């Protein structure tokens, strides 16, 4: 995988 | 008569107000009475500087907690990078203090603010849930501007947790009215990426919102696909003007950047319309915005008008939030019937796909049973589907009343032989539509290999009702 966005 | 902000940086947030209707109509809710008192939005990212000069007099501990390191206090971890202001520049968007001399104003400046800290970690199913499902009779509005890789191969999308989140949310959230989840619709412009492999985009229950440049156009971040709903002004070129907020270590930025942007002004909009009308459910809201949002002056090739003639772009949605008409109609709102389902497996045989494949279906839209639909509101093509180079495929779906969904563009960078496994690709565009008719459903190879593969499964869902239309 989770990225900011 | 209303008096706008003082805030030594409030004149550069030209996306709030202004002369020259390149805005987003806020300070036309602002003047109606509406900047965000009573209402709750949580922040879902890397943490929020609770002692912010713009923003402690906003915090709200009960909107916030630390999933990643297990306690009630979601302050950033400081790092020489600033790896972790993320999340604080999502929440002066929203609520960041006004008339108080200090940076600028949050779109709701009278709103309160928390943030979960969930991203400065391993971020698994569990994670993500604990964090969608907090205090969900607190809090209003989530708002989140992160999600699956933006390399314009992934496919990915909540797990069981994350969708039980989801559900639980806008079943039981907010006394049974429903959680309002706010999504950035991804930032992998540059990789040819599409929202609709991104699964908290392309949920139902997330308003997922894209950006336009100062000047009118789609960003170089931008991804486009048919889940999107609307869109908010973010960041472009470097002769266009930013968005300006709270940034880490109690500073203040006029350089924020991205979708990242444009969820939490969405949530912002959201919560003044919430405070013109608290009995909003997580659907009426989504009828709001649909209802509301502007085209105008947005440019992009791909502008179509569906079956009740609104303008949609696999771009901006509906187009631009609209505060003042959001709020306006929100005040005497009546409350949408009850979410009708309606299952239609399409498929007789399995399908090789080849060059192309076109596969068309008359459906009765479970006519004559409680679950008919006569007014559509999302519509999924569930496909389960091989293939030996996954991002060759364009998925199109044509309704009833003519109006071409793109489910999926081509992504170059997408090399998989994992195809789909039963993949809800969403449509927002035949809102309001009458879905009863033919669909369409058009599968090609858009390059010249010889590519080769079948589709096994194509279920159409329908979600929607049966009365309250109004005239297109
Ligand atoms: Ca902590
Ligand atoms: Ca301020
Ligand atoms: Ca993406
Ligand atoms: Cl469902
Ligand atoms: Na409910
Ligand atoms: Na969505
Ligand atoms: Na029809």
């Amino acid at each position: 995988x989770x990225v900011x966005g | 008569v209303y008096q706008e902000p003082t805030d030594p940086k409030f004149p550069q947030q030209w996306y709030l107000s202004g002369v020259t209707q390149r805005d987003l109509n806020v300070k036309a809710a602002w003047a109606q009475g509406y900047t965000g008192h009573g209402i709750v939005v949580s922040i879902l990212d890397d943490g929020i500087e609770k002692n912010h000069p713009d923003l402690a007099g906003n915090y709200d501990p009960g909107a916030s907690f630390d999933v990643n390191d297990q306690d009630p206090d979601p302050q950033p971890r400081y790092t020489q990078m600033n790896d972790n202001r993320h999340g604080t520049r999502c929440a002066g968007e929203v609520a960041a203090v006004a008339n108080n001399g200090v940076c600028g104003v949050g779109v709701a400046y009278n709103a309160r603010i928390g943030g979960v800290r969930m991203l400065d970690g391993e971020v698994t199913d569990a994670v993500e849930a604990r964090s969608l499902g907090l205090n969900p009779n607190h809090i209003h509005i989530y708002s989140a501007s992160w999600g699956p890789e933006d390399d314009g191969k992934t496919v990915d999308g909540p797990a069981r947790l994350a969708e039980e989140a989801f559900f639980r949310g806008v079943s039981q959230g907010r006394g049974g009215l429903g959680s309002i989840f706010v999504w950035a619709s991804g930032n992998g412009g540059r990789e040819h990426d599409s929202c609709n492999c991104d699964g908290y985009t392309n949920s139902i229950y997330t308003l997922s919102i894209s950006s336009a440049t100062q000047f009118g156009n789609v960003p170089w971040y931008s991804e486009a696909c048919s889940s999107t709903l609307a869109t908010t002004y973010s960041s472009g070129n470097q002769n266009e003007k930013q968005i300006v907020t709270t940034d880490l270590r109690q500073k203040c930025t006029e350089s924020h950047t991205g979708t990242s942007a444009s969820a939490p002004l969405a949530a912002g909009i959201i919560a003044l319309t919430l405070e013109a009308n608290k009995n909003l459910t997580w659907r009426d809201m989504q009828h709001l915005v649909v209802q509301t949002s502007k085209p105008a002056h947005l440019n992009a090739n791909d502008w179509a008008t569906n079956g009740v003639g609104r303008k949609v772009s696999h771009s901006y949605g509906y187009g631009l939030l609209d505060a003042g008409a959001m709020v306006a109609l929100a005040q005497n709102w009546t409350t949408v019937a009850p979410q009708r389902k309606c299952i239609i497996d399409i498929l007789t045989e399995p399908k090789d796909i080849g060059k192309r494949l076109e596969v068309r279906k008359t459906v009765t839209a479970c006519l004559g049973e409680p679950n008919h639909i006569t007014r559509l509101e999302h519509a999924q093509a569930r496909l389960t589907l091989s293939y030996n180079r996954r991002g060759d495929l364009a998925i199109h779906l044509v309704s009833p009343m003519g109006t071409r969904s793109t489910l999926l563009a081509a992504r170059p960078h997408d090399y998989s032989a994992d195809g789909f496994n039963d993949w809800a690709f969403m449509t927002t565009h035949s809102w309001d539509e009458d879905p009863s008719g033919e669909w369409v459903l058009e599968i090609e190879n858009t390059s010249e290999a010889n590519n080769y593969g079948t589709l096994t499964k194509f279920t159409l869902v329908l979600y929607g009702t049966a009365s309250g239309s109004l005239v297109p």
